[PDB]
C-alpha cells in the first residue's frame, strides 16, 4: 500500500478541511488587495 | 388513489432498508439464491418500482400529485452502502443528517452541503 | 470504517509524516546555520550589555 500526491484533500478528514480553510482564506486576502489595486487602476486611467 | 382522483398526497416510508431485509428473509425463506450482502437480485427493482409511483399528473389526469418520503438508515454515515446507493440513485433529493452536526448543537441536523433538491428553483414560493 | 475510509486515512497520514520529516530536515540545516551565526552576536551582545551589569 502507497501513498499518492494530493491524498490530504481526498480523506477530507480534519487536515483536509484545516487546508481547505487555510487555502481559502489567504487567497481570499489577496484577491481583496488585487481588486483594490484594479481599482485604483481604473480610476487612474480614466483620462 | 389520492392523487388519482385529483387529490394530493404525501406518503413516507419509514424505513425502506427495514423492507429490504423482510424481503430478504421472504426470498431467502424460499430458496431463492442471495446476492451481495445476501439481498436477492430483485433489490434494486423492490424500490424502483415503488417510488416511480410518486408521480404528479398533468391537469389531463386530474392533477393529483404524491409525494414520497423514503427514509434510509446508514451504518456510522457509510452512505456508500448497497441499499442506501441504490435508493439514492432512485430518488430525487435527498436530505443528509450528521450525528456530528446533531451533536454540535445543529438541529435539523440536516448537512446543507450534500443535501440536494433536483427541482430546487421551481416548487418554491417567490418570497422564499 | 470502510476499506476506502482506511485507506485515504492511511495515504494521507503517510503524506504528512513524509513532509513533517522534510520539514525537520530543513529545520536542522536552518539551526545548524543559526547556531554558527549566534556565537559571534553572542560575544557582541553581551558586550553591549556589559556597561548596565557594570555600573
Amino acid at each position: 500500500v502507497r501513498s499518492s500526491a494530493g491524498a490530504v484533500r481526498d480523506a477530507g478528514g480534519a487536515f483536509g478541511k484545516r487546508e481547505q480553510a487555510e487555502e481559502e482564506r489567504y487567497f481570499r486576502a489577496r484577491a481583496k488587495e488585487q481588486l483594490a489595486a484594479l481599482k485604483k487602476h481604473h480610476e487612474n486611467e480614466i483620462s | 388513489y389520492f392523487r388519482d382522483n385529483g387529490k394530493h398526497a404525501l406518503i413516507i416510508y419509514d424505513d425502506l432498508s427495514k423492507q429490504a431485509v423482510a424481503y430478504r428473509q421472504m426470498s431467502l425463506l424460499l430458496r431463492r439464491p442471495p446476492g451481495r450482502e445476501a439481498y436477492p437480485g430483485d433489490v434494486f427493482y423492490l424500490h424502483s418500482r415503488l417510488l416511480e409511483r410518486a408521480a404528479k399528473m398533468n391537469d389531463a389526469f386530474g392533477g393529483g400529485s404524491l409525494t414520497a418520503l423514503p427514509v434510509i438508515e446508514t451504518q456510522a454515515g457509510d452512505v456508500s452502502a448497497y441499499i442506501p446507493t441504490n435508493v439514492i440513485s432512485i430518488t430525487d433529493g435527498q436530505i443528509f443528517l450528521e450525528t456530528e452536526l446533531f451533536y454540535k448543537g445543529i438541529r435539523p441536523a440536516i448537512n446543507v452541503g450534500l443535501s440536494v433538491s433536483r427541482v430546487g428553483s421551481a416548487a418554491q414560493t417567490r418570497a422564499m | 470504517a470502510t476499506l476506502k475510509d482506511i485507506t485515504r486515512r492511511l495515504k494521507s497520514i503517510k503524506n504528512i509524516q513524509k513532509i513533517t520529516k522534510s520539514m525537520k530536515m530543513v529545520a536542522a540545516a536552518k539551526y545548524a546555520r543559526a547556531e554558527r551565526e549566534l556565537k559571534p552576536a553572542r560575544v557582541y551582545g553581551v558586550g553591549s550589555l556589559a556597561l548596565y551589569e557594570k555600573a
